[PDB]
């Protein structure tokens, strides 16, 4: 199947096209391995378009929100994940 | 009872026709010669203007029509519960000679505060401008987006009688007057507040209207911007923000072009800021002497100015053989109003002591003060302390003037003003022809 | 199914969109996130490059200062060494567990500490700070504002403040050009306080395809401050230089300038470690780079707290809004920007 | 290496003062012209009343820039790899030094211009705002305007720098203005015309070259017409409205932003910068009259019923140059060298081969010879800019080299404040019975 989607993408942060985004409303395991299909044939076009669905769906979200909606368990004490918020933070506008 | 532009109407044609009969009988009267030096020198001396609203008198000041500071205080119309003359009635007077009207002035003020409703697009460009743009560039722009308002402009594009140019001129002066006043307040509230404006009283004269826009309900306010306002109409044609209109206009550009580049000569640093220089210089004496304003202590100061080879900022013309009325009108405002202000009571000792010390250093031609040396001070006492922003009221004072000329040489059919340039080679080939034919 | 199943490489690329996110949500990402910059860092400057060689001491006294505030998250990586001439780059303590910071350190000009603040023309100031080469030729995504700090006694005496010129250029290279605000931006300072003043932005300086080719990745800036007022203000203290920063403070609301209580001292403005690392990093490539002497004498340059700023905005539509203000993070902290 | 342009003029500008001051020193009290009181109410009209270097008109020869004729400058100066155009900038060195750069120097001052082309963000939305309906040229003014937060002279002036560093902010700001003119006028151009949707500059691009492609056309022709139009049109003495304003408002120490913003408006006037539009607008109604016969006996049919009617044949007939503008031919040969067959060029040769006999035969014009302005609309309208309400705009991206130019050089060398005296017509009769009593 994810052989077809790829000559589908074929055959149709730079912005990401519309077509791209219903192209990659299939399951997360699909877009995985959408992602793998365009690495191993070294279609980077399609490579970078799937990782920028996941990094919007990653954005501006809670490490505890990402850990939960990505299946990953924390290994951070209390203490460093307060000093790694606070880096974070000089990295934004103000 | 006749509006201005019909009273107008009747008056430009004798005017006309009295200068078509001057320079048909002598036109050829040499008034002066052009030496080389005065065309390396900015022309100064030769007569190149004709300008009718103002003429300096050597000894009584700046006249408007032959009136002095004096006489248009007498005459002119004024404010109901004031003394102070409106400066709509000098713009009747600018443009006709003739006194208005206290019925009159009021149906010219309606008639301006009619027009002073700001299109559209030029509220959402000054609401859009950023504020370390200079308020005098904001003040020109603004003019000319009205641009696509233009009266004349329109009637030119659709064919119009050289005959007939005085009439949308006059329609586009009085549209443009109308929104000096919104325009300059909204640029001082955008700039440096918190760009809240009021809304036009109707029945406000033109200063009220700018006061309260501004965001001062004192009619002491009210007061003085009618009497700045006023003096500061008019002042002969030689100067550049009236040039350079005449110039503007005379190819047949619209009041909002033309006075629109008068204010950019205004805004020049050697011609709009004299009454910010004066107060800069007053800060300085003030620091020097931490406020001991005695006789001798400021004619020691003066002393070492002069010794020190600089000059006393508003002290000193070359033609004005006495004090300004102007300076005086504005001291008289200063003593009925606020005499214990320690700013003015600076100002009022140097008066007392700055004309002898000058005459004892014996290098000033006249040692006279004029209305820049007086007009800062009062404009600190109520609030209005941000100095650049000055310059945009002297450009909504100068206004008037200028376009009242732009009116009478529309209707007199003014030539377009085109002298003739060389460069320096071609100047001292012409020198030794000159010279060689003696 | 999880993210961790996904291929390192693909990891690399998630990190170049969302790596602040990513960086906190487990050990691995954070790991990995240091190691990039790693890789980022010694690709621009190689690990036998002179800048590491000249810096080393005074960049880790500078990351070292930031402890109080993440030494939780510089102690993820635990084998390091105190920085040392037998000590390898990859192995030093305050380097190789904050690439991170350590890479936007060296990417933007530090601050410049007036360090005779508390002491026709008359010689305000006189320092250095370095200067990535290539400061002009990104400057859409990354300007370099230049903002100077005053304090100010009254307002009457911050019009004077337009008579302070600040002169700048490459130390010994190239002509010298002054930066500087509007002339009447001291008639909207009404108080006394503590103010920073935008001087615009940094100009260009010279012709960058003339270091191409080169080697050269950063200049020494040199910074002049003229007191030109003609008066006694700079003085008697009523006026006094404090600095200059290169920080874009609040890029989604262009200001003119912004107040803070004078009572502040000038440690909540200025971290000493990090102007001493500038300072010394462009004195150091001074003397690398020129055989001229250096025309002024070798300074010494020797707890982030809520600081509220009042600021006087670009746009008249920009209204204030003070609880905004009360929640953002401290701005006398490190600004990474890439 | 090679000087660049700021480092030759600084070389060479001491050396014209010196001149200036002993030639001032030495004939200043020599008269070179006589004000007859005629002359003041008729425009100053052939009174010597300005010192322009770049330009002098020579009555035989045509325009002269330093010396130079318009085919001195096409042999002169340096083009373009695979052109025979003259570069704007090229000239543009001319004017300011009197010397002829070199083709790389040409090509740096190209690379520095358009590496100042960056249009502020406050600019690009106050164009993106601005109604349509407002002129084109209005509308260049204004964007001129707006830069003037980026002024370096009005910075350094404010900060007290002394007289003699003028000139080095006054050229850096002129040469940041002339970077940006042709990306303010695309820009209005996209926005008023078109999508409003415009590229980015070419670094490696010159002037015309940017403005052309900005307009929306890669058509190399129509960058070398560009290239041709801009160099002819940038200066032609100071005397007339736009150089004489934009001098006047310098004058005052206005920067060149305001300064050129002045100039615009003046050349916004319909008696001065309408002259392209006027001659295309009677092509186009002989066009209809006719129906494409072009023949001598039907051309000169339509010249002699519109001579008889009173109206006059635009673009024909000077008060001083006595044979053919130049810079009518250079762009009649340009029509020729790449369509010489189009339909409205075919119309503007048969009137260049009839219309001065038909003149010289109704007897009432001087030298019925065409200008520049009989041969540009056509040429414009070839490569689709077939607005004529933009052809103004043209005009002073052009005229802007010879007005900044001149004021560069007006800094350089102090020229003092432009201020002549003015008169009312009351006081122009006083003065004129004591000349004629005496």
């Amino acid at each position: 199947s994810v052989l077809q989607k790829v000559i589908e993408w074929a055959e149709h942060s730079a912005p990401v096209d519309s077509w791209d985004r219903e192209f990659l409303k299939v399951d997360q395991e699909m877009l995985y391995e959408i992602i793998l299909a365009a690495n191993y044939l070294n279609i980077k076009p399609l490579l970078d378009a799937g990782c920028k669905v996941v990094a919007e769906m990653i954005r501006g979200r809670s490490p505890e929100e990402i850990r939960r909606t990505f299946n990953i368990v924390n290994d951070f004490t209390p203490e460093e994940e307060a000093a790694i918020r606070r880096e974070n933070e000089w990295a934004e506008d103000r | 009872e006749k509006t201005l532009k019909e009273r107008f109407s009747e008056i430009y044609p004798i005017h006309a026709q009295d200068v078509r009969q001057f320079v048909k009988e002598h036109g050829k009267t040499k008034i002066s010669d052009v030496l080389l030096e005065q065309v390396y020198g900015g022309m100064r001396g030769i007569p190149g203007s004709v300008w009718e609203g103002s003429v300096l008198d050597p000894e009584d000041g700046i006249r408007f029509r032959g009136r002095t500071i004096a006489d248009i205080q007498k005459d002119l119309p004024k404010a109901k519960g004031s003394s102070q003359p409106l400066p709509e009635a000098l713009f009747w007077l600018l443009l006709t000679g003739e006194v208005p009207t206290q019925a009159q002035v009021e149906n010219l003020s309606a008639d301006l505060m009619s027009r002073s409703e700001l299109p559209s697009h030029v509220v959402q460009l000054l609401d859009n401008l950023p504020k370390d743009l200079h308020p005098m560039a904001q003040f020109s722009i603004a003019v000319t987006a009205l641009e696509s308002e233009s009266k004349f402009a329109k009637a030119y594009a659709q064919g119009i009688s050289k005959q007939d140019y005085w009439s949308y001129t006059f329609e586009d002066s009085l549209d443009l007057l109308g929104k000096l006043p919104v325009i300059a307040a909204k640029i001082y509230r955008n700039v440096f507040k918190d760009g809240k404006m009021g809304e036009v009283d109707p029945n406000a004269d033109y200063a009220k209207n700018l006061v309260n826009l501004i965001g001062s309900k004192d009619e002491d306010f009210v007061d003085l911007m009618r009497l700045y306002l006023t003096i500061h109409s008019d002042h002969e044609g030689g100067n550049v923000s009236a040039h350079t209109s005449h110039l503007v206009g005379s190819a047949l550009s619209s009041p909002y072009l033309s006075l629109a580049s008068g204010l950019n000569g205004l805004a020049g640093p050697l011609h709009g800021r004299a009454n910010q220089e004066v107060l800069e210089w007053l800060f300085a004496l003030k620091e020097e002497v931490n406020d001991d304003y005695s006789k001798d202590t400021i004619e020691k100061y003066l002393w070492d100015t002069l010794n020190s080879g600089r000059v006393i900022p508003g002290y000193g013309h070359a033609v004005l053989r006495k004090t300004d009325p102007r300076y005086m009108a504005q001291r008289k405002f200063a003593m009925d109003h606020f005499p214990d202000y320690e700013l003015f009571k600076l100002v009022s000792s140097i008066y007392e002591v700055a004309p002898g010390v000058l005459t004892e250093h014996g290098k000033t031609k006249n040692p006279w003060p004029n209305v820049d040396a007086h007009s800062g001070v009062l404009l600190q006492y109520y609030g209005l302390k941000e100095s650049s922003f000055y310059t945009v009221l002297f450009g909504v004072s100068r206004a008037f003037g200028i376009l009242a000329q732009l009116i009478t040489d529309r209707a007199i059919g003014a030539s377009i003003e085109r002298p003739k340039s060389y460069s320096t080679e071609k100047y001292k080939e012409l020198v030794k022809n000159i010279e060689s034919k003696l | 199914s999880s993210l961790m199943d996904l291929p390192l490489e693909i990891h690399l690329s998630l990190l170049e969109y969302v790596p602040n996110e990513l960086r906190a949500v487990n050990k691995y990402f954070y790991v990995l996130h240091n190691h990039s910059y790693k890789e980022k860092s010694l690709a621009w400057i190689a690990e036998d490059n002179y800048i590491w060689a000249v810096v080393k001491h005074s960049l880790c006294l500078y990351v070292k200062s930031l402890d109080p505030l993440r030494q939780h998250a510089r102690e993820i990586i635990q084998e390091t060494k105190e920085p040392g001439f037998n000590v390898p780059l990859c192995m030093t303590k305050y380097i190789a567990d904050s690439w991170y910071i350590v890479y936007n350190a060296l990417q933007y000009p530090g601050k410049i500490i007036n360090m005779g603040w508390d002491k026709k023309e008359r010689t305000l100031m006189q320092s250095l700070t370095a200067l990535p080469v290539n400061f002009w030729s990104r400057k859409k995504d990354e300007p370099t504002p230049v903002n100077v700090w005053f304090y100010v006694k009254n307002a009457h005496v911050a019009r004077y403040i337009p008579k302070i010129i600040t002169e700048i250029g490459i130390c010994n290279y190239g002509p010298k050009q002054i930066v500087a605000s509007a002339g009447y931006i001291n008639e909207l300072i009404t108080s006394e306080g503590i103010y920073c003043v935008n001087l615009g932005h940094l100009p260009r300086l010279y012709d960058e395809q003339i270091f191409e080719g080169t080697g050269t990745t950063h200049l020494p800036l040199e910074l002049k401050a003229i007191d030109r007022t003609d008066s006694d203000v700079c003085i008697n203290s009523d006026l006094v230089l404090l600095g200059y920063d290169f920080i874009p403070y609040q890029i989604s609301k262009p200001w003119l300038l912004f107040r803070i209580e004078p009572v502040n001292s000038i440690e909540a403005i200025f971290n000493y470690s990090e102007c001493s690392f500038s300072y010394q990093f462009a004195w150091s490539l001074a003397c690398l780079q020129s055989e001229e002497k250096i025309s002024f004498p070798r300074d010494t340059i020797i707890k982030p707290s809520k600081l509220i700023r009042i600021f006087v905005y670009k746009h008249p539509e920009q209204k204030q809004d003070l609880g905004q203000e009360i929640a953002l993070p401290n701005w006398n902290t490190p600004y990474l920007r890439r």
